[PDB]
């Protein structure tokens, strides 16, 4: 929800959080068992069900509206 | 004597009630054990059905 909630350059830091959380299930996965990190994504992705996940429809929602008629590109720094 | 033989007779009682002693603590460790492992495989169970619901979920359109 928090990266839905912002624009795309908020992408590097929901790589960050679930990059964390995977360490978190990692080390919680010692004693408890849980299921594995992949199915819990994809169940709050809904991509278990469905073809394409919240991520990439808002990275699409994105790319519509906010960033193709608000950002300039430069080929010199890429 | 009598002596001699309730003496010989408390022996008798007391080697009983040892062994009734002996009977119950191991019956305490072995429902002590059991549980233990009914309890992971209890777990074990649980976790294979929720991953075969998400297997089902993952592999079926409405």
């Amino acid at each position: 929800g928090r990266f839905e909630s912002e624009d795309l350059t908020s992408i590097v830091e929901l790589d960050g959080l679930l990059e964390i959380n995977r360490m978190t299930h990692k080390l919680l996965s010692r004693y408890l068992t849980l299921d594995g990190f992949d199915a819990m994504f994809r169940e709050a992705n809904h991509n278990v069900s469905a073809p394409y996940g919240r991520i990439t429809l808002h990275v699409f929602w994105e790319l519509n509206y906010d960033f193709l008629p608000n950002y300039c590109y430069n080929g010199s720094t890429n | 004597r009598e002596i001699h033989q309730d003496w010989a007779n408390r022996e008798y009682i007391e080697i009983i009630t040892s062994s009734i002693k002996k009977i119950a603590d191991f019956l305490n460790s072995f429902d002590m054990s059991c549980r233990s492992r009914l309890a992971t495989l209890n777990e074990k169970l649980t976790a294979l059905e929720r991953r075969i619901e998400y297997i089902e979920a993952r592999v079926t359109k409405g």
